[PDB]
């Protein structure tokens, strides 16, 4: 870029996003991910310095392998499949819905180098609504600042080869990187930590710094 | 001629840069021939070194538009005579070093403050030779230097441009160059003489930023 | 077909490389772009919108008190009311500000800041402040006589209700360690004089904003978040 | 190049800066290294003819795994981070610093060729100051030659997978590759040994060769 | 797509390879290049300056008495003052040079060397020394008179103070082993005639740096470094 | 030849990609289209009928 304060350079680096060490034996065998902007709070406070988002993620799946305390570690096939914000999940690891003509699977072996998909831009509003001050669909019951026009979608994984793998438990690293980012409406930074990964609750440390009553920590005279 | 201390005349340049200025530039102030103290060489004398500009902090306009500046810009334009007859026979290599980083002999532990730092005193070599730093100096041709050879002259002239990476650099903590006279060929005469060999530094395109 | 080789380095997944990849859902058409009031281009927007310094930064400075620093009619003649540490990469009043919270995502800053203070007491309050900027390594002012060194001006807060003050050009960390960054200084000149109605006890609030040659690189994540457990945890999965 | 006394053709050949035999079990799990030009006296003997230098250095990480004193070799995941100086490093082998996004970490496997990233001109100055002849920061105590305007980076290297890894200790080899070079000032060569990789510290040998009062062997006499 | 297939030498790192590679920070913009003086483009900017051969390398002589050849006025008339093997790319008198310190990075060297020698006695000392130049294989003098036989100066160092000899091409190592490559040669002519009150061991120093058709190639690494273990070991890692 | 390197997401089945790949009966010629009517070329002609 020409600089690297240019908003496209700022939030595009790949941040690392789940990481799921799923066993798989002869619901449990398997790991879905509701794609949210709220995960890993070191992306979460730069992509909360904005009101509005616009990027393409891109999803690169890094699937290791390793022996619990057979001498091998066996090369078996996976399948990362996009759900979106729409038809149902497979609710078992060998369901129908694995099948589905719809969903877009990848189909990933371990000892290639890591699958890679983009999912683009997969709202319907013209933008992200990081923060959103409403209420959803009709109710009083609706919580506040879930919009389902934020919702990117669901990445169910699976291990494709059939039982009896015996204890290689499979951690699977997922790499979320933004691309073609627009920003709009900029907003002030974070300062106490986070609650939840829902809403913008604050409690503050203890005391200073980063504390309720006192950001930055405190020195003795103002003539220090 | 520089200042109005009218000390020596001059017109051999270094590294092919006349200073030019590439916010306070002193042009009658700094630029003047601070004549330092005419040490004497002897037949057993090692060398001598003075490290730019920690030798000026205390001298003239320039010491206190050290002490008055935090960050400097100058090159230099230095001179060396060294007054014998026509009896003495002798030799010195004025070498003037950018980026002189001595060596302690013998030890794991670098120099401190008190070796490195001297000013208008100078310092001396202990292993010229190696030039206290390892190398060699029969290759330190390969730096900006000049020949004092007593049968044919008795005087250098040196130019030294300004030698940061950075732009501009502050004084107290760094020095650039290392003007440093090693007398290869010993001095001679039968009576067994204490020869002064008179340094003068002149500042050019002095620059100074921060006060 | 064509005669290939793989160059070492191949399989590999750096994390900051830019290739274009494959689209799990193509022939879909995204919503288009609609005109959104606000766009940031460039993080140097939002760094040069000027910002709160905390200048009463003291113990038992408690939540809004910190933004103000109290001046009043019982304080000495040339007594110092603040100073104003330039540690924008570290701790003190430049940490929680825009040009403060963007510069803890990089490494290497450099650029003049600009700070602007305002008075906030009534109409009838007059009195001077001198404001002396130290540049860095110098010596911090504490006679009023020998704040005169480099850059400083004296303020009317009779007449003016704002005044701006450029900072030059710093260069950042050009030397993690601690040092002298330059001190904003601000001691009284004269007096408070508000009338006999009004409320003795004014208030000064500072600003800082970076300007147009303000320059940020090398990219690091910032020091400031870490610490314990978030609500609805596993959640998402 | 047009000849081979050429600066770029003179220093741009790759030499090997690191090796570092981890052994990874079920602090010591892992390396880092500071890239700095001090490390091996072949090429550090030819980046000291010269005062100020300006190279992108390529890494080039070549990973081996061996069998100690099973029949198979595991092909592991490797992180090669590269931590440049600024933020921290992390400090154990699965803390949460590897998981940081902006240190710019490879992933590869064991399998592959060997990765390769290219660290860029790294300094603040407009050339690395090889030789240093002042003081770090403001104090007396800051020692001589240690310019922070000269540390290239770091680059700490673990295995992804996890523990229970038996006895195959894996010995990691870097190397080290300048490239664009600019070189400023050239200086004598080098004749006595080193003594540290921190300063410039000359001891000399017992006799010559490469002695501190005789630097070449002593012939018989001026007419041999 | 495009059918690819992989040639033999396919996944190998060949230390002497030279591809694009992936740069670990994209989008950063490193300092630009400010005009540092005197910029080495070539090494044979390196080696063609001049540099002090060490002459007098005898047993006994320490530090910096090695590179200085001591004339005296109680040497014979045609006594051998000294000689200079022209082993460059070995042991001798011009092994620490700067043409001898980056052609031992090489393996085959070619061209005119220059040699300059630099009479340091006082001024009033006259007398003449015969210069020598033995082409290789060729007979190295003894005596002053069977000395006439290849190129030979007689210098004067009462008149003139330095003298320029140019050595031939040599075309280096077109034969590691042992041989005779040269030799330079300086007998005394006359005497040494200092007056009565300069001091009577007046003395040489003799410089040499190859020409502008110097040529070096293929590269090795330097025989004069090793031995061990250094200060600061692991320290960092 | 050509130095080539493999980017990750090399050697994965993504379901919904689209790219030119082996017949798997070459120089066999198809039988031309003949011009059967009512054609569907966008699925909002289904849609708009009543």
């Amino acid at each position: 870029g020409v600089s690297e304060t240019l908003v496209e350079n700022f939030l595009s680096r790949a941040a690392l996003v789940s990481k799921r060490s799923f066993e798989y034996k002869d619901d449990k065998n398997f790991f879905k991910w509701t794609i949210n902007t709220r995960s890993f709070v070191q992306l979460r406070r730069k992509l909360e310095l904005f009101t509005y988002l616009r990027f393409d993620a891109e999803i690169t799946i890094l699937t290791t392998v390793a022996v619990n305390g057979y001498m091998g570690l066996p090369n078996l096939t996976l399948q990362a499949m996009f759900v979106p914000t729409g038809a149902l999940t497979p609710e078992k690891q060998d369901s129908f819905h694995w099948q589905s003509g719809s969903n877009a699977s990848v189909f990933f072996k371990i000892s290639d180098p890591p699958a890679r998909m983009t999912i683009p831009f997969m709202c319907i509003n013209s933008a992200y609504s990081v923060f959103y001050d409403g209420f959803a669909g009709f109710e009083k019951s609706g919580l506040y600042g879930i919009n389902p026009a934020d919702t990117i979608g669901n990445l169910c994984v699976r291990i494709v080869n059939e039982h009896q793998p015996v204890g290689f438990t499979v951690t699977v690293r997922v790499y979320m990187k933004p691309k073609h980012i627009k920003a709009w409406a900029p907003r002030p930074p974070r300062t106490l930590p986070y609650m939840s990964i829902a809403n913008a609750n604050y409690k503050g440390k203890k005391r200073a710094p980063n504390a309720l009553n006192a950001i930055i920590g405190n020195r003795d005279s103002v003539k220090t | 001629k520089l200042g109005n201390s009218a000390i020596v005349t001059q017109e051999c340049c270094a590294y092919g840069e006349w200073p030019n200025y590439l916010p306070t530039q002193p042009e009658t102030a700094t630029d003047r021939f601070y004549t330092l103290k005419s040490v004497k060489w002897e037949a057993g004398s090692t060398g001598w070194w003075w490290k730019l500009p920690d030798a000026l902090n205390n001298i003239g306009m320039f010491g206190q538009n050290v002490q008055h500046h935090y960050l400097y810009r100058s090159g230099f334009l230095i001179h060396v005579q060294c007054n014998a007859t026509r009896f003495h026979q002798g030799a010195l290599l004025v070498v003037a070093i950018p980026e002189h980083q001595r060596g302690a002999h013998n030890t794991n532990t670098s120099p401190g403050f008190d070796d490195i730092m001297k000013g208008e005193e100078g310092g001396t070599f202990n292993h010229p030779y190696v030039l206290d730093d390892g190398t060699s100096l029969a290759c330190a041709t390969i730096f900006p230097h000049q020949w004092i050879n007593l049968r044919t002259n008795n005087s250098a002239t040196i130019v030294l441009p300004w030698m940061n990476a950075a732009p501009m650099d502050f004084p107290l903590r760094h020095n650039q160059w290392t003007l440093a006279i090693i007398p290869v060929v010993p001095l001679g005469t039968r009576t067994m003489s204490m020869v002064p060999i008179t340094v003068s530094i002149a500042p050019m395109c002095c620059e100074f930023n921060g006060l | 077909g064509v005669p290939t080789y793989l160059l070492p380095g191949s399989g590999q997944f750096l994390t900051t490389d830019d290739h274009s990849s494959a689209p799990v859902l193509p022939c879909f058409n995204p919503t288009p772009e609609m005109h959104i009031p606000g766009q940031v281009r460039n993080m140097l927007e939002v760094v040069q919108v000027e910002s709160m310094m905390e200048i009463n930064n003291t113990e038992s400075a408690v939540g809004m008190e910190r933004l103000k620093v109290d001046i009043s009619a019982l304080t000495d003649v040339d007594q110092l009311l603040f100073n104003i540490p330039l540690d924008i990469q570290l701790d003190g009043p430049l940490r929680n500000t825009l040009v403060g919270n963007i510069s803890r995502y990089y490494t290497h800053w450099s650029g003049s800041l600009e700070m602007t203070f305002m008075f906030c007491g009534s109409f009838m309050a007059t009195g001077k402040l001198i404001l002396c900027y130290t540049p860095p390594g110098g010596s911090c002012p504490t006679t009023r006589e020998t704040a005169m060194l480099g850059t400083h001006i004296v303020w009317d807060f009779g007449l003016q209700s704002s005044v701006t003050l450029i900072i030059p050009w710093i260069s950042g960390s050009h030397y993690s360690t601690n040092a002298n960054v330059g001190y904003v200084t601000c001691f009284m000149q004269t007096n408070l004089i508000v009338p006999s109605e009004s409320s003795d006890t004014c208030s000064l609030i500072g600003f800082i904003a970076a300007k147009d040659d303000f320059s940020l690189r090398l990219m690091r994540d910032s020091p400031d978040i870490g610490i314990d457990h978030l609500h609805a945890a596993e959640a998402a999965y």
